[PDB]
């Protein structure tokens, strides 16, 4: 499995790595005169250094429409991280139960779904920043990485599929 | 729609004679209003013509009223004023208001002395002396921008926004087709065989 | 920032037609065959992608969806034909703030006197 | 005088070929029409 | 043989199948792309 082994590989080190991007906050410097060396939780400034959660986007118990959308703008960070944190979770439950059938198969497929959230998380997450120029890297690697997971164990599910179902069905071909 | 828009645009006093769309009027009494009636100019006489039968009336009580007038016409009513106190409007809240183009004539503030008084000449001097020494420009910036209450309120691009609302219902999509398919695969597929036996 | 929307679009289009097409033997046949072509050439202007009609909801709004795009950016196009019209240094303080244009006064007067004395924030930097 | 006035439309219009709509689809329904009548008159 | 006329022309206007390589594969949603610039452009130009 040295091809797969190292498909395993990527997936944990994929998985550190995603979320070591996930707390990549740099998303910026936006420098006014400040600096703003601005989070997904809170977003700081800078000469003298400061730093703000988020202004709003954030109350006021209204309704209908385009309200609902300000209170989307607060959620949507919320859109972003828990769907990531949980192909994650994913993602070590095959690293160890490889090994014990289909739990296997059917986690892995619910492993890089969850792992298929994460661009759409993005995607959520500038356009909320589109509420209101530089940017920061820590996207860029979280949009990459999850590509990369997804492809390779995916795969997998596939050489999982194959090995199991159908190669196993030719073994019992007897 | 696109150029429609993108070919939208406005100059200075002349832009509010050669239009009708957006009224415009100066204070019921004083030297503003005063001026355009003894006016002899082109524009500005035309601008008196509109106004002297405008209907309803488009002169105001006090200068609280036409700033009131103007923030809530959402764009359809101009107020003329002097630039002096209409600088200052535009750095208080809620900062919704802007002076455009020049001034319109050129008047002067001035330190005033009796006639023949002693301050006369010293006062004078000193007037030139401040305003040569940037000490004016300076006064004014400290209570009009420096004071002010609005130093936060370009290129024309592309419409992402609604754009990207298609991005995300799109996207929707996208997930939707996402587990129908994965229950109907595996549950449709494994349920049947997993009764099979 | 379109352009990367554009981008992702591909990318997750693509996958999830892999991933739909996975009879795994055929699905995989049929998601490894079109997927690209789809992320693609569906991307410019849009042979046979369907099977599961599941990935049919995914190929129409799709062919929609690039379709929207290209008559947007089109007419957009054509517009900045009509309009863009030429335009431009508004302040001083905006000549202070840059120096790919350069700019000076006269060698001798009350011009070039004013910011050689001059005390304040912006005029001091030009001069 | 009171008029020295006399372009913000923006709109679609439903109705003009929406007419081409329906004589298409007038269309359609004989379309099948002359299908089935020839298919059940002459196959049958 | 068969597809390179019919890319070469039909693909000029508006965009019968290429498969098989890959290789062509790229070049040929080159092509859709960059036609498709195209006639976008020429419309332009023409509405204006």
């Amino acid at each position: 499995r040295g091809v797969q082994m190292l498909l395993t590989t990527v997936g944990a080190f994929a998985a550190f790595s995603l979320m070591t991007i996930a707390v990549g906050t740099d998303y910026w410097l936006y420098s006014r005169g400040e600096v703003m060396t601005h989070s997904g939780l809170w977003r700081t400034c800078c000469n003298f250094k400061g730093l703000c959660k988020q202004i709003d986007h954030p109350e006021d118990a209204d309704y209908e429409a385009d309200t609902a959308e300000y209170f989307l703008r607060a959620v949507r960070a919320s859109s972003i991280f828990p769907i990531l944190s949980v192909i994650l979770l994913f993602m070590g439950g095959l690293c160890i139960a490889a090994s014990e059938r289909h739990n296997i198969i059917l986690s892995a497929g619910i492993f890089f779904v969850s792992a298929g959230l994460s661009n759409i998380i993005g995607i959520i997450v500038y356009i909320s920043a589109n509420a209101g120029y530089s940017y920061g890297w820590s996207f860029y690697f979280g949009a990459l990485s999850f590509i990369i997971a997804e492809m390779v164990g995916v795969l997998a599910v596939h050489m999982f599929i194959d090995r199991h179902k159908q190669l196993r069905a030719t073994a019992r071909a007897t | 729609f696109l150029t429609v828009e993108r070919m939208v645009s406005i100059e200075s006093a002349e832009d509010l004679s050669k239009q009708t769309e957006i009224a415009y009027g100066t204070l019921d009494s004083g030297s503003t209003k005063e001026f355009f009636r003894r006016s002899k100019i082109a524009v500005f006489d035309k601008m008196w013509t509109y106004m002297r039968s405008a209907e309803p009336s488009v002169f105001v009580r006090t200068t609280a009223e036409g700033v009131a007038r103007v923030r809530k016409s959402k764009g359809k009513y101009a107020y003329l004023l002097e630039s002096t106190m209409n600088e200052y409007i535009e750095q208080r809240k809620p900062c919704d208001t802007m002076k455009v183009g020049g001034n319109l004539d050129s008047k002067g503030y001035g330190i005033a002395t009796p006639k023949g008084s002693s301050l006369g000449n010293a006062v004078n001097l000193a007037v030139l002396k401040l305003n040569e020494q940037g000490l004016l420009d300076k006064l004014k910036n400290k209570w009009w921008y420096d004071k002010g209450e609005c130093g936060s309120g370009k290129t024309s691009a592309l419409s992402l926004s609604n754009v990207a609302g298609v991005f995300y219902i799109l996207v929707g999509g996208l997930g939707l087709a996402m587990l129908v398919a994965l229950i109907e695969f595996c549950y449709k597929s494994r349920a049947e065989a997993k009764r099979m036996k | 920032e379109i352009w990367m929307c554009i981008v992702f679009a591909y990318i997750g289009v693509s996958v999830v037609l892999f991933l739909v097409s996975r009879s795994s033997e055929s699905t995989n046949e049929f998601g490894i065959f079109n997927s690209l072509w789809f992320s693609l050439g569906a991307f410019m202007r849009q042979d046979i992608s369907p099977r599961s009609l599941s990935g049919r909801i995914v190929g129409g709004v799709w062919w929609f969806f690039t379709l929207i795009i290209i008559s947007s950016y089109t007419a957009n196009l054509a517009a900045f034909l009509t309009v863009e019209r030429m335009v431009s240094i508004e302040s001083a303080e905006d000549l202070s703030k840059q120096t790919e244009i350069a700019y000076g006064t006269l060698d001798s007067g009350s011009t070039k006197e004013f910011f050689r004395r001059s005390k304040i924030a912006v005029f001091d930097k030009m001069w | 005088g009171e008029c020295g006035s006399g372009e913000k439309t923006s709109a679609l219009s439903l109705s003009n070929v929406a007419g081409v709509f329906y004589i298409l689809v007038g269309g359609l329904g004989l379309a099948m029409l002359v299908a089935l009548i020839e298919f059940c008159y002459k196959s049958r």
